[PDB]
């Protein structure tokens, strides 16, 4: 949940330029030229029995240009970011978690008819009535006082789209049409999702197989009577060389089917033995696999773009840095892992609200720079106390 | 329900209350049984703040420091400021892997015992103020906002207040339901300097004896489940079901994970996993080695053995060493709440001592000391007792040097 | 199809005093006040282990009777009525037909939650919106629709027009004047039976069956969940098999064991055979029942029919049908009722108002009743002169 | 584990309490509730000794008679003076060959409810004279040799004692270990002409309040059977049965098992029941039969004395039922209102008298419910003869219904 919710496309522009800043994607110019090629690939659909594997030393983005690949797909195309020690479980074997994993990148389009209570407010009335206006005509739809309140939230008065007796959403002020849009929203229902439906501590105190294939063959059918859509996702796998040869057969057995999504790989190792049996082999990957996989490096990043980096995180954390600051987290950053300069941001707001301040100071990034211990300083720290 | 929790494990540990640190951020030397490690406290108040603010997204605290220097005690000071009743279990990893049972299901329970429930239920309780204890069946005065009330109890109840040390002027309430006789404190009418209002010096209670108190009992999910003794599963619909009407207020606790380095990556992903969820309790590990190989992996070496992809989401609190003051000042700590009359040069001898093993050896060294004290007629221990004892019962590095010495 | 449509009720009240016409049910005072003592008996609840079994020729108000029980019982008390050949069907075992049959005699008062969004419409709000929604504790403007307010322009605008869920619009008094968004327990008497074709898969099935005893074991466990929750409050309601002396000795011993259980509806026989064998068996025995069953018995005899009650009978029916007769076409249909059954007048009361209209008429008069009785024949003029052919 | 009864078959010879003959052997008119049936009465007390005495070696007993002359509440009779929890188990042959289920599992059963256990176990019991009932945790004062015991209880024992009509001054046992309250009667210090010892006044109890009392459970093999739930499981509910019988702490106590119509069982029925007889565990399996020399069920040619085939006639000790007049009719439906509650006039009770002598006993005594409710309504608390012609005006007997049916014909 969160992490990194600032791309919402690669932002390589037309015929495979990036255009440096745009979506999020503020660097590695090669790699988003070789995801582009890889979309578009996978658009003309020549992609088939193939998989991406991006390399590069951790906090390069390797995960930012999966999820920018998966948005510039489609606005609703799934995206599955899963790690491979994530699979070794004690609930479910191997076997079980690369299926769910699978499962959770098969994505459906189901429409679903909806009375959106949507009308281009013309004046703001407050529970009490709200004045909506669209081409089937104008009057004062009433709203409760969470729902004015949440109107109020979204730009005042553009819209709004509020959703049948649920939210709003600002557009301008002009969404039109009816004052009942009877729209069938295209629900994007992951297999995984229909699955465990079927199926609240429960984390706390594996779905046999007969729910499955009812799964299967419902969401078939819907697809086939022209419901559904069933739309091939993502699914993105960190730490590749986790993974052993058994799972690296199934991954293999699982891309030739027809409903396979995108497979996305990365690793940072190189020349590592594969986990199962005793033969070295580059990124820990079998041959087999090694062979059919289109590779793209990540760069490690530069000053000026870590910055750019920064500076949008604060965007989405509602934090206000002093220039000095962002200079110390950038020479940070570049001397630590980009992860850390991150984690730093949520403590130092902290840290600054502590002496009732509002904005933090460089003096407030130091202080929970001497708070907080990095991954390399622990260590170093650790072995020489042995 | 009898409550399940290791007394031994936390006994050690009793002395701290809490954090100890001021609203402005900073922590003083000693405070609430807390000395030094200032670092380190001001990072555990930080990530209480991040607790109750539910910014804890799917994230863990990893304290990592050499042996004896509190990182058990920084855990249970955390667990303390988030609230007294809060549930603490502390688990060392190597017993996850246990002959019998299953890792899957030590680690349930363990994440079980971290859980608890705030169920306050309005029952008719006897708070009053004891004005006087006639033991004949039992006609105990307890005079309140509504007056002295001769409320007849039983033999039974009387022993029961008898275990709760209550006397003339304590004002106690006793659930009239139950039976059951808990000692509040005393009343407000004789407080002084250190005896103050709503406390163990209780003010008169306002209103009549027999009164609805909203009674709070504080009870984790595992407790439940061995008083139920699948199974497992209908505890927890019966708890979902207490929630849902109104009176069952889940309060997350905290579980303590030490020696993580020696857990298998099938149990961390496990921990991963149940972190995830919204209704998990915070999980804060300890390790004590550097980039310690994964258990399960034999060749990918990562910090603290905690494979890279949880280890991306730790956010690692770093634990300082302890200079001959503060050891001193921890031993006499823990002896002044063992109730250990101890010299200074007594102190002295056992802090050089734990500077050479740890502090868990200078503390376990109390216990055999002031026996032997004991046996020779004195009231206090001298230089002299501590020496021998040392002399008696070794540590663990030492005997291993004496042995491969002789090798 | 539509016969014994107007038995609301036994119509005795009065301690006991059966009126002459009542709400429909007029003659037969007798066999009336007996099944009065039965209702006070299911009410008191002293009929457990018992059942009651009406004797009497065809066409007396038998199951009439039973129609009126269960409506005295409650009105909306479940009742089947069944007969005795119609266990035996070659799809169903006579195990499967008799459990069917004790199944939907089975009724549950299910309450269902109904969040009943009603109030008096002040405005007939347009339309996906609101519509202004006023009772006597507040005015909340109310979330609607298109297809609703459609419904709601369609009904009278405005009138209350009481809206349950946003499905139904009274359209009374302006009477939604209570809370606003309220609640209501929905009375629904879902016969167990009927829970049961819910589960089952399966609009041509009764042309191109049977309910799986797993099916019948879920919803079992089921209503118990909702009955000691409080929203299912099991009514027991009355089971009336006509022609019992068809059914067989087999069948019998399972009746003694359904009307054994605190789910046992009570059951309600009816018969017009003597000492007849016992079906399956090479004995003789009063009424075709095996003894066993005959001795825990609440037998009533329903007497035969008097002129003038079977002409108010007919009064009742043709006010049904809308049809109007002169008085001598009903003294001709009366004394057809006397000769022969009942049933046979009222087939003819239909066929002859077609007849009326084909002479484009509109009270039917002798002359058609005569012409439709020389058209259909009676059961036993038509056995009569038929044998007379054959020998 | 609950009993499973028909509690409603039974009930209408709840008022009889045994055979009610003297120790000479002759049988005294009314006793025990039972009243008449002097030659069949004599008779059965034999069958008991026989009994009694292992002698009834591959034997049965068939009792013959009209419908409606106590040939069910003679059976009963029989198991109450074998034992007052001795097992009963009546039944009509008519319903063994159902629909569903199979003639063997019917028999089946029929037969292991007709065989009791004897389970005692010594459990630490508190047997005492109530002294007070202090229900505050309920304190109940238990005063015994020992002396008055405030014995902390649980408000739903309390309820328990409650439901058992728990007073002052009641010597009664709580198991506790059970939690559960049994009144065993009051205290032999209130004794009179009626209340006596060891009975529902019984003596004060002599020794500690936590006595442990080898307590008897009266739990028939079915009951078992159905406890523990498919078949095939019935074997190991017999193991179990056996290993509870060798370790020695339950007494096995056959029973008596009731075959009414037995003139309406099929040759192979009769066969198994003959098999079953053979082995020595057998309880007895006593006959009830109103026909005279009807045809065997299974044959169709062969016809011997009330269907029983000559094989199994050839060992019956077959018991004659008489008829009652007038003057027993009167009295034994008498009994029946009393047991039940009804006040009624003697000629209310004349008429019912010649109404049983018309169609059955059985007949007259269906008819005090509804007269008795009858009565209510019209707010009398007796029942007067107007009441009885009414009633038999309302409702009518199989005999009359079909005549009826039949004349019309
Ligand atoms: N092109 C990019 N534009 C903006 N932010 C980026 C970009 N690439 C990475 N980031 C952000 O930088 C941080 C570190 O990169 P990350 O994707 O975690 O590295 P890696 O996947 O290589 O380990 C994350 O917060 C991520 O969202
Ligand atoms: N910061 C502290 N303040 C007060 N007492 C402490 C502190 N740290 C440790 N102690 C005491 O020293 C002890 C030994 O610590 P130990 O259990 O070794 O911690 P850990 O093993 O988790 O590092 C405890 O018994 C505790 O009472
Ligand atoms: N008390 C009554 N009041 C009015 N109509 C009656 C009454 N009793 C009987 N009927 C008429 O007689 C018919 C009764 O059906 P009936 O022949 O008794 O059923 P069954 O098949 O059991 O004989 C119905 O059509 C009904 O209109
Ligand atoms: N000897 C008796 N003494 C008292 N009451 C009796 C006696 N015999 C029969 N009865 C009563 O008469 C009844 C009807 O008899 P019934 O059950 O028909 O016997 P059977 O088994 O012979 O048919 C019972 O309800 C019973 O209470």
């Amino acid at each position: 949940i969160g992490a990194h919710s600032h791309i919402r496309g690669l932002g390589l522009d037309d015929a495979l330029e990036p255009r440096q800043a745009s979506q999020g994607m503020v660097g590695q110019l090669a790699a988003r030229r070789a995801a582009g090629v890889v979309l578009e690939m996978i658009r003309e659909g020549k992609i088939a029995g193939r998989a991406v594997l991006i390399a590069g030393q951790p906090g390069t983005g390797k995960t930012a240009i999966a999820m920018g690949m998966a948005q510039a797909l489609g606005p609703d195309t799934p995206f599955t970011a899963i790690a491979g020690s994530e699979i070794f479980s004690l609930e479910m074997s191997k076997t079980e978690a690369l299926t769910q994993a699978f499962r959770r990148s098969i994505g459906v389009r189901i429409k679903e008819e909806t009375e959106i209570i949507e009308g281009e407010v013309v004046e703001i009335q407050i529970v009490g009535k709200l004045t909506l206006k669209t081409t089937e005509m104008e009057t004062i739809y009433d709203l409760g006082t969470k729902m004015i309140e949440s109107l109020t939230k979204d730009k005042v008065q553009a819209g709004d789209v509020i959703t049948i007796d649920k939210a709003t959403g600002k557009i301008s002020k002009c969404p039109d049409g009816e004052l009942q849009k009877r729209k069938e929203v295209v629900h994007t229902v992951s297999l995984h999702e229909i699955d465990v439906i079927n199926s609240f501590l429960a984390l706390f105190s594996e779905i046999k197989s007969e729910v499955r294939e009812q799964i299967n063959a419902k969401v078939a059918e819907w697809r086939e009577e022209g419901k559904a859509e069933i739309i091939p996702g993502v699914l993105f796998i960190d730490e590749v060389h986790m993974l052993d040869i058994e799972s690296f057969s199934f991954l293999n057995r699982a891309l030739e089917s027809d409903m396979a999504p995108v497979l996305i790989m990365a690793t940072n190792r190189g020349i590592t033995r594969i986990r199962g049996t005793s033969y070295q082999s580059p990124h820990g990957i079998p041959i087999d696999l090694l062979d059919r996989l289109l590779i793209v490096s990540t760069t490690p990043y530069s000053e000026k773009d870590t910055k750019q980096i920064l500076r949008i995180r604060c965007e989405e954390e509602d934090v206000e840095m002093s220039e000095d600051a962002y200079t110390v987290l950038t020479r940070i950053g570049l001397e630590t892992s980009l992860r850390y300069a991150i984690q730093l941001i949520t403590a130092a707001s902290l840290v600054c609200r502590k002496r009732k301040g509002t904005e933090v100071q460089v003096d407030d990034i130091k202080r929970v720079y001497s708070l907080f211990l990095d991954e390399s300083r622990s260590t170093q720290y650790m072995k020489e106390y042995q | 329900v009898k409550s399940t929790t290791k007394t031994q494990r936390i006994a050690s540990h009793s002395h701290v209350k809490g954090l100890g640190l001021d609203e402005s951020g900073l922590a003083k030397q000693a405070a609430s049984g807390l000395v030094g490690q200032e670092n380190a406290r001001e990072a555990c108040g930080v990530i209480v703040e991040l607790i109750k603010s539910k910014k804890m997204a799917g994230r863990a605290v990893l304290l990592a420091g050499p042996p004896g220097t509190g990182k058990t005690a920084l855990a249970l000071a955390i667990a303390q400021e988030l609230g007294s009743k809060v549930p603490f279990c502390p688990m060392v990893g190597s017993e996850v892997y246990s002959t019998e049972i299953k890792k899957t299901e030590v680690l349930m329970e363990n994440f079980r015992r971290a859980i608890g429930l705030r169920i306050k239920e309005t029952k008719e309780v006897y708070e009053g103020e004891v004005t006087e204890l006639t033991p004949c069946h039992v006609i105990i005065g307890l005079k309140t906002a509504k007056g002295t009330k001769q409320l007849k109890l039983d033999p039974s109840i009387f022993e029961s207040l008898q275990k709760e040390r209550v006397e003339a002027g304590d004002v106690i309430y006793i659930e009239a339901n139950s039976g059951a006789v808990k000692r509040q404190g005393r009343c407000d009418t004789y407080a002084t300097e250190f005896d103050l209002e709503a406390e163990e010096y209780v003010p008169l209670p306002k209103g009549d004896v027999h009164k609805k108190k909203e009674i709070i009992q504080d009870v984790t999910l595992h407790d439940l489940d061995v008083a139920n003794a699948k199974l497992r599963g209908e505890i927890n619909k019966v708890v979902n079901k207490y929630i849902d009407q109104g009176i069952a207020e889940l309060v997350p606790g905290v579980l303590f994970v030490d020696e993580v380095h020696m857990l298998d990556i099938e149990c961390f992903t496990y921990l991963h996993r149940a972190l995830e969820s919204s209704i998990a309790p915070i999980v804060i590990f300890a390790s004590n080695r550097g980039n310690c190989v994964i258990r399960g992996t034999e060749d990918i070496t990562s910090p603290h053995g905690i494979p890279l992809d949880l280890l991306d989401r730790v956010m690692i609190i770093r634990t300082m060493l302890y200079t001959p003051q503060e050891m001193k000042q921890i031993i006499k700590i823990r002896a002044q709440t063992e109730g250990i009359n101890i010299s200074e040069e007594a102190l002295n001898h056992l802090g050089e001592i734990g500077t050479k093993t740890t502090l868990r050896y200078s503390v376990q060294l109390l216990t055999p000391a002031n026996l032997l004290a004991k046996i020779n007629g004195k009231d206090s221990i001298e230089k002299e007792h501590v020496e021998e004892i040392s002399e008696l019962f070794y540590d663990a590095k030492s005997s291993a040097k004496i042995l491969a010495d002789q090798q």
